RNA sequence: ACUCUGGUUUCUCUUCAGAUCGCAUAAAUCUUUCGCACUAAAGAUUUCCGUGGAGAGGAACAACUCUGAGUCCAAUUUUUUGAGGCCUUGCUUUGGCAAGGCUA
């Protein structure tokens, strides 16, 4: 009865997320699950340390995602 | 479940998880213990009472829910 | 559109070199080469290694089932 | 018998300014566009207290709600016909 | 799941094959049990039933647990209790001494 | 099951019963599926026509309700001056009942008559051998000629379900019976009733009540004037 | 507030919480054909929103028409609001502002009250009728006063209850409605992403009479509730339209498996409906209860005793709920109005978007300043006061509050037209009780007690002391044209003035009512049809003024045109006998009348555009398309002023110092006209030469105004003057063997059938044609009459034909109480005209000249 | 899925009923209007034919269908855990709290 979380409108947008032990991360996403993973393209990874690191396709499991923000305009 | 039905509209106090206090009237709940309080005060320590009005508590971070007064007119 | 469970089936035939970070330890991330997901994306991974933020030295695991429950981010290289 | 009534105000609060508390202490306040049966908020035009006590203008952001502490609605809706 | 049958009783060649047939035995061979706990506890008792949450009832505990002061360890004797399962880490049969 | 009991006071039938009692009694009901029939020529028509002293063709006549204008009376106002009327129709009895308050001066004690009602299309069922449902040759054809989703969407529909009333037959062998009952005069359109009296039941009602039929005499035609007369003076 | 109020299903306060967030307002015009459902559909809302008030069993509460001519004729006649909070198919309420319009196409004006203060509109459509001459004009209305469009398609138990179709075939129908429907808004506008389709969800399936409503989603929503693991969105999306369902693969296929199979509505959606209500009207007694428990509905015992078609609303009232379609269909496709704030303001607010004022109008704040309008004007049923019904496009209106009303005529340099009026009472205005408020935020719609004494038909309220740059929103244009024309005095003349109070006040109650008097003292209303004015003629003599009324015979307004140029280049110099002008009138190329009334053509456009238009479409010269000084008797009327002065005779600069007062002189020549005093139409006016005086104090104002008129006159009384009539297009809904009857009733009456179509999946024809206006007096009740109610003809303005004689013939000798021929009618109807005109008795080429 | 109401029919009485009390329609009387009143209209009253509801009383057989009430889920998203341990200050109600940094 999984219902898929509601992010069509978020498809192909530059947005910032923020994961579970303080971290943060920025890229494209490209899909989801009813359990909220994203796919991502072109992944900047942006740690504390103040250095941004690209890395590019990635996929980030949906129970460490705490907030999405589109930096681009939806 | 009529052990929290007998609760509706009663001033309850629910105790977080982080330890907070929320002193709310207990208007609704449902299968995943998410509360909605409406009126609700939170209390937390240094004493100082926060005035939120309608809280939706997400079930995950309820501790213990108790009456702290009797339902208002 | 890319599902992500597609992207990890992708991975293993791509046979990459995921780095996996984890729920609640920043620290320590795990370098390994996956083979295997399931319904509950516990990975497999054949040279799986430890690598600090402050310590560095990687250690080398084997091939591990790490639990679904606790990765957070699969990345390559 | 399925779907609970605090869920039915969380979709009543959308269109209407939320503030919704997460998990990391950072607090959310600003119109809630979308909300679903798991607490999964877009929100929009979003002012952000962070811990330490800055505010943030985030505009367009999507709460996971599995972290959501609890939300304040407005008080609107405790005249909302499922509160009744 | 592709088992929807009625008659479920999986749950116990799960008891007598898989990795919870561990306590099972302590149902039948009523022995010491050390359970590690999630607050850095240790409960030994003698667990006379559960099932797949792991929840126990226990039965004559002694529960462990240290404090700072550096670490002196404390005691304390419980009749008997629920221990509801997913706050273990571990569960133990205590060994062969002989 | 059928009535209330000894005293005959209410009842309630089933609907084939209700059919089969609608067919026996074909020969007295007009098979009209509408009062459109009735424009300008229900009650409230004949109503109006007597408060504005005017006949309808196949209506009653009475006495004036009120005092008439003698149009010979009347001393050629501005308003009245002929000379600026344009004639293009003659403005008939049936357009000041039609608007009572548009043509004529003084409507009173006058009543707006209902307008169009919709035109129920019932098409009659002349053949029960018929579907119940079924494109009759009366029904003009549509002549043949969208955000699709793609098949390669992974919608499925799950095992547990199907349309509603898949085991249901779409019609049954008293469905047309009953649709025929939708627009059936009354009381053949209730499946349950209060009895009444045999005085109370006029057979022939609805009879006069209609226009009377073409090629007709004299003498029926004003019987039926006469009777829509004392059936307006009743009501 | 706190006043006694029925019981509802939400609660007040929350009604007016919803009033604040302008997100969760629907403003909603429900407008269609004639009997179409509307009426019905807002009894079935207010029968879900209100638990006590319930339809009765055998005849339907209405609950709007709420007037004694509403409840008596049957049909609609003012347009009722109605505020609830609906919830949606999510449950999420929203606050709806519905309008129920009349569907009489004679009251069209009432429902461009409703289309002004509206953010979207549901045209509602029989399924069995189809589209109609509504429907159609208003699509055309609504896309054209920028609305978003949706479509209930009301009355689809007549495809299973009267029809009998199969579902199938019933499904083409529905198809072929919403095709039609389409293919007129693709029609109506340029832009194709106001598809309407049932996919979408801007198509909604309904029957009022049995309180069926289901969109897509919402039909897909009962499984979604009988079997729980389906999403009924991604259903949604596959239910309609030539989409199979594959129940080996589970999978919904464009391609037929079987041949024989039927679309996805056909299976999910038609076949459980004809199955209930095919097991409700015929096997009520055998097998309703096993396929009531199949639904999940249990009727009690008493409820199962029903009549068959209480039964039936019954039953589709436990099966499909609340109106939760109707709710998605205009949340997901009408605007906020935040959202429609913007194109509200850009169409309908005449200083634009552009303006301070209107950048802060399209923000819709309730904490903005004041800036409400209104359309409409409500009597109270004493008669005495009125209350003005309208939008709060900004701001909040508060009850007690000082407030400037601004009329009609109220620009930024004529501020006369405004008023300090003290808000008395608001109220939140559903049909049959009004709520009370102490204030209406923005983009709610509000009745306003105390602003009703300085306006006649619409208003722009704001406050006094700030918005000193507050312009008016555009008066309503309407669908059509108030053509019929009825003198109206009292029987007793001592109570002429309770007539022209109730004159005052039916012409608040109308808003396309034109009460004037004539210069023969004749008090004049026009209106729409016979219908409109019986309704009008109605409120005169019984709700405003309790006093005896006599009616004249009802005639047309005429229109007068040329046909060639003027024989002579006409002249008029001023009583100075300095300023003279000289014209010439020629007749307007075919269509070009049509492009300044519907506005193709502006001369608030730039001069290049302008000319740009003039000669890419109708052959003219770039010198004559850039001298364009103005457009007929209004902005956008069907006359143009050239100058085709020469820079080389005539200083332009002189000219231009009296451009404005030739063209008054113009506008009200048009606007009169010197047959028979009635607007001159397709006219080009031909300024040829101009002298102008050289000091401003020998030209100008009363010099050069009433000799603008004069050469205009004479310029268009020596181009050959003809009358035109008024034709309404007259839409009749005959059955197949009433064409011929229909065909013979138009024929005694100078009416030109267009067409006689069948009406695809419906036993009846549509016989189009053309009736003249001052011939179809009594042609409905004609047609209806000698069909036995069979035919039913609505008749509305189509446009306007040159009259088959010649108006200026002295040679035709009019016995005055006769039907004239056709080849002098014109003769009969200049003159008669301008006897109830009261000019003189003939109108000579040479009236207006200075030879004589 | 276990238990307690309520029934239905018929006869009669009493009262209310401007509700099509009647999906039917009479008569009398009075007043008014014109003719010049079965062949005529209005208004009002009354009587009849004979209703619905409620209340009450009798007597016939049904007694728990109906209307109600009392009476299968450990794998991300809630309820089968990221939990627990270290460091500085403000006060210590010398138990420790609050904030931040951590480590896992
Ligand atoms: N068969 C059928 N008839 C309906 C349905 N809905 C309404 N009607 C009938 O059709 C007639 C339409 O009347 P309304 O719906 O009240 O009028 P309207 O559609 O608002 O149009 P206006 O008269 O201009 O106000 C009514 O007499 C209804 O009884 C329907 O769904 N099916
Ligand atoms: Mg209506």
């Amino acid at each position: 009865k999984a219902h898929p979380p509601e992010l069509k409108k978020f498809m192909d947008k530059k947005l910032s997320l923020k994961l579970n032990g303080g971290r943060h991360v920025q890229g494209i996403l490209r899909g989801f699950d009813p359990f909220m993973n994203l796919v991502i393209d072109e992944c900047v990874e942006m740690a504390t340390s103040g250095q941004q690191n690209n890395i590019g396709m990635v996929v980030i499991r949906g129970n460490s995602i705490i907030m999405l923000e589109a930096l681009e305009r939806v | 479940s009529s052990k929290m039905l007998q609760h509706i509209d009663y001033r309850m106090r629910c105790i977080l998880q982080d330890g907070r206090i929320f002193i709310g009237t207990f208007k609704a709940f449902d299968k995943h213990m998410n509360l909605i309080l409406c009126d609700c005060d939170e209390f937390r320590k240094r004493e100082e009472k926060r005035v939120l009005g309608l809280v939706l508590l997400r079930g995950e971070n309820l501790v213990s829910m108790t009456v702290e007064g009797p339902p208002p007119k | 559109m890319v599902q992500p469970i597609n992207l990890i089936f992708r991975y293993l035939q791509n046979r990459s070199r995921i780095q996996v970070w984890l729920y609640e330890q920043v620290n320590m991330r795990i370098e390994g080469c996956i083979i295997g997901f399931d319904e509950y994306m516990n990975l497999v991974l054949d040279d799986a290694e430890e690598i600090h933020s402050k310590t560095k030295s990687r250690k080398q695991l084997g091939r591990i089932m790490l639990k679904g429950d606790n990765i957070t981010l699969l990345q390559s290289v | 018998m399925s779907i609970g009534v605090p869920i039915k105000v969380l979709h009543e609060a959308e269109g209407h300014i939320v503030t919704c508390e997460t998990n990391t202490g950072e607090v959310y306040r600003g119109k809630l566009i979308e909300a679903e049966d798991n607490m999964n908020c877009q929100m929009s035009n979003i002012t952000v207290t962070y811990r330490d006590g800055r505010v943030a203008q985030l505009e367009q952001v999507y709460i996971r709600g599995s972290k959501i502490r609890f939300l304040i609605l407005p008080d609107m809706l405790k005249n909302a016909p499922m509160l009744k | 799941e592709m088992t929807p049958e009625e008659l479920q009783k999986r749950e116990e060649e799960e008891f007598n094959t898989g990795p919870l047939s561990v306590l099972t035995q302590s149902v039948k061979n009523n022995t010491q049990v050390l359970i590690n706990c999630r607050n850095n506890k240790k409960l030994l008792g003698r667990v006379k039933a559960f099932d797949r949450h792991c929840n126990m009832v226990l039965e004559n505990v002694k529960e462990m647990w240290t404090e700072v002061s550096k670490p002196v360890n404390k005691d304390r004797y419980i009749s008997k209790m629920f221990l509801r399962g997913d706050s273990v880490i571990v569960v133990l049969r205590n060994p062969l001494i002989a | 099951k059928y009535v209330n009991g000894s005293t005959y006071q209410r009842w309630q039938f089933t609907l084939p019963m209700m059919s089969t009692l609608y067919r026996l009694a074909n020969q007295l009901l007009t098979d009209l599926v509408d009062d459109n029939y009735f424009y300008l020529f229900d009650l409230k028509a004949f109503f109006t026509s007597k408060a504005l002293n005017m006949a309808i063709p196949g209506g009653p006549k009475f006495e004036p309700l009120v005092r008439d204008i003698n149009l010979q009376d009347e001393d050629w106002n501005e308003f009245n001056d002929i000379n600026k009327i344009i004639i293009r129709q003659p403005i008939r009895t049936e357009y000041k009942i039609a608007f009572p308050y548009l043509y004529n001066n003084l409507p009173h004690h006058v009543h707006l008559t209902w307008y169009h009602t919709p035109n129920v299309v019932f098409i009659k069922t002349e053949d029960p051998d018929l579907p119940a449902f079924y494109f009759d040759p009366l029904i003009n054809p549509i002549s043949h000629r969208e955000p699709l989703p793609d098949d390669d969407e992974e919608f499925e529909l799950p095992e547990f379900v199907e349309p509603f009333l898949k085991d249901t037959p779409l019609y049954t062998d008293n469905t047309a019976n009953g649709i025929a009952l939708l627009w059936a005069p009354r009381p053949f359109n209730l499946r349950s009733g209060r009895t009444r009296r045999a005085l109370d039941i006029p057979l022939v009602k609805n009879w006069y009540r209609e226009h009377c039929p073409a090629g007709q005499p004299v003498k029926v035609r004003v019987s039926y004037q006469k009777l829509l007369k004392y059936y307006v003076l009743n009501a | 507030m706190e006043q006694t109020l029925p019981v509802t299903v939400y609660e007040m306060d929350f009604l007016a919480d919803l009033m604040d967030n302008s997100e969760l307002i629907r403003n909603v015009t429900l407008c269609g054909h004639l009997h179409h459902g509307k009426t019905c559909f807002v009894d079935c809302l207010i029968e879900q929103t209100h638990p006590e008030i319930r339809k009765r069993y055998d005849q339907d509460l209405c609950y709007t028409d709420i007037l004694f001519t509403e409840q008596e004729r049957g049909v609609g006649i003012k347009s009722t609001p109605v505020t609830v909070v609906l919830p949606d198919t999510k449950g999420k309420s929203y606050l709806f502002n519905i309008m129920d319009t009349p569907g009489h196409v004679n009251f069209s004006d009432e429902v461009t009250a409703g289309l002004r203060i509206s953010d979207g509109v549901v045209l509602f459509i029989d399924a069995a009728e189809g589209v109609m001459l509504n429907t159609e004009r208003l699509i055309k209305h609504a896309v054209q006063e920028r609305l978003a469009v949706t479509v209930c398609i009301n009355k689809i138990d007549r495809l299973i209850l009267e029809l009998k179709l199969p579902p199938t075939d019933a499904y083409y129908k529905l198809r072929h409605i919403v095709d039609e429907v389409n293919g007129l808004i693709s029609m109506y506008s340029t832009d194709e992403n106001l598809i309407l389709s049932p996919l979408l969800g801007n198509v909604c399936f309904s029957s009022s009479q049995y309180s069926i409503c289901f969109t897509l989603g919402s039909f897909a929503k009962i499984y979604a509730d009988t079997f729980g693991d389906i999403n009924y969105q991604e259903f949604a999306k596959r239910l309609w339209g030539d989409i199979y369902f594959n129940p080996k693969t589970r999978k919904f296929t464009k391609k037929a498996p079987t041949s024989s199979s039927q679309r996805s509505f056909v299976e999910f959606i038609l076949e459980p409906l004809y199955k209930i209500l095919a097991q409700v009207v015929g096997d009520v007694d055998t097998s309703l209860p096993r396929t009531l428990d199949e639904l999940g509905i249990h009727l009690t015992k008493e409820e199962l005793k029903l009549n068959i078609r209480p039964l039936l609303r019954l039953v589709c009232k436990k099966f499909f709920g609340e109106f939760t379609g109707f709710v998605d269909m205009c949340v997901q496709h009408i605007p906020s109005p935040k959202v429609g704030a913007k194109p509200k303001i850009e169409h309908t607010y005449t200083g634009g978007v552009d303006s301070d004022l209107g950048e802060a109008m399209s923000d819709c704040d309730p904490d903005g300043p004041l800036m409400c309008h209104t359309t409409k004007m409500y009597s109270t049923d004493d008669g005495v006061q009125f209350h003005a019904f309208g939008r709060v496009l900004s701001g909040t209106i508060h009850a007690g509050q000082p407030v400037k009303v601004l009329g009609e005529n109220y620009t930024l340099e004529d501020e006369e037209d405004s008023q300090i009026c003290t808000v008395g009472r608001l109220w939140i205005s559903v049909a049959r009780y009004h709520i009370e408020v102490n204030r209406v935020p923005a983009g709610n719609w509000v009745l306003i007690e105390g602003v009703d004494q300085p306006i006649v038909k619409t208003a722009t309220i704001t406050e006094p002391r700030g918005n000193e740059e507050a312009q008016i929103f555009r008066p309503l244009k309407f669908n059509t044209t108030s053509v019929i024309k009825i003198a109206v005095e009292p029987v007793n003349p001592s109570e002429l003035p309770k007539m022209l109070d109730g004159l005052r006040k039916v012409n608040k109650s109308y808003p396309s009512l034109t009460t004037k008097v004539e210069e023969s003292g004749e008090h004049v209303i026009l209106g729409t049809g016979e219908l409109y004015l019986d309704c009008v003629m109605h409120d005169l003599r019984k709700m405003y003024s309790e006093i005896d009324i006599k009616v004249a015979d009802p005639v047309v307004t005429f229109c007068e045109t040329v046909v060639e140029t003027s024989s002579l280049k006409c002249f008029a110099e001023t009583p100075n006998k300095k300023n003279k002008i000289t014209m010439i009138a020629e007749p307007l190329e075919k269509g070009l009348a049509e492009d300044i009334e519907n506005e193709v053509v502006q001369i608030t456009w730039n001069r290049k555009k302008l000319g740009e238009f003039f000669q890419t479409k109708y052959d003219w010269d770039l010198l004559a398309a850039r001298s364009i000084w103005a457009f007929g008797p209004d902005a956008t009327g069907p006359n143009i002023l050239v100058d085709d002065t020469l820079p080389s005779e005539v200083d332009k600069a002189l000219l231009g110092s009296v451009k404005d007062s030739i063209v008054q002189g113009f506008q009200w020549g048009t606007r009169e006209g010197p047959l028979c005093d009635e607007l001159i139409r397709n006219v080009k006016f031909k300024i040829l030469d101009a002298v102008v005086a050289q000091e401003p104090l020998h030209r100008g104002g009363g010099q050069i105004i009433p000799t603008a008129r004069r050469v205009v006159y004479s310029a268009f009384l020596m181009a050959t003057p003809r009358l035109m009539e008024p034709y309404y297009f007259v839409e009749v809904q005959a059955p197949a063997d009433c064409v011929s009857a229909v065909y013979t009733v138009l024929a005694r009456r100078r009416g030109h059938v267009t067409q006689d179509a069948p009406i695809p999946g419906s036993p009846l024809y549509t016989i189009k044609a053309f009736i003249p206006a001052i011939d179809s007096f009594g042609f409905e009740t004609d047609l209806r009459t000698h069909t036995q109610g069979q035919a039913f003809s609505l008749s509305v303005f189509h446009h306007w034909q040159i009259v088959p004689g010649d108006p200026l013939d002295k040679s035709i000798v009019i016995r005055p109480l006769e039907p004239q021929p056709a080849p002098h009618l014109a003769r009969e109807f200049m003159i008669k005209t301008r006897r109830r005109k009261g000019l003189s008795e003939d109108v000579s080429i040479s009236k207006f000249f200075d030879d004589p």
